[PDB]
């Protein structure tokens, strides 16, 4: 009864928690380094373009 | 067969083993007929004769 906000809507930058399993869904902080090794396949030589 | 305003254009090089440089030359010529490539600098050799 005296529960309160449950941290689904008390939570900052927009965190959606979900349960089974307990997870937090799109918290919007920071940033995050993405690499990507593209196969020689997907390229085309400039004279070819 | 002679030949008139030739331009040359690299729009890829990289200097390699193999064919890394290529080269678009762009002419005017007066008849149809072979002709023979020459590079007068002993830094460049081209493949095709």
């Amino acid at each position: 009864k005296e529960r309160g906000a449950s941290l689904q809507h008390t939570a900052p930058f927009g965190c959606q928690i979900a349960t089974n399993p307990v997870r937090a869904v799109n918290c919007a902080v920071g940033n995050i380094p993405i690499s990507i090794d593209i196969p020689d396949a997907a390229f085309t030589r400039v004279v070819d373009a | 067969p002679s030949v008139t305003d030739m331009s040359c254009e690299v729009p890829a090089c990289t200097h390699s083993s193999d064919f890394g440089g290529v080269a678009i030359i762009k002419y005017t010529a007066s008849k149809k007929g072979k002709c023979a490539v020459h590079s007068m600098t002993n830094a460049v050799t081209i493949r095709e004769a």
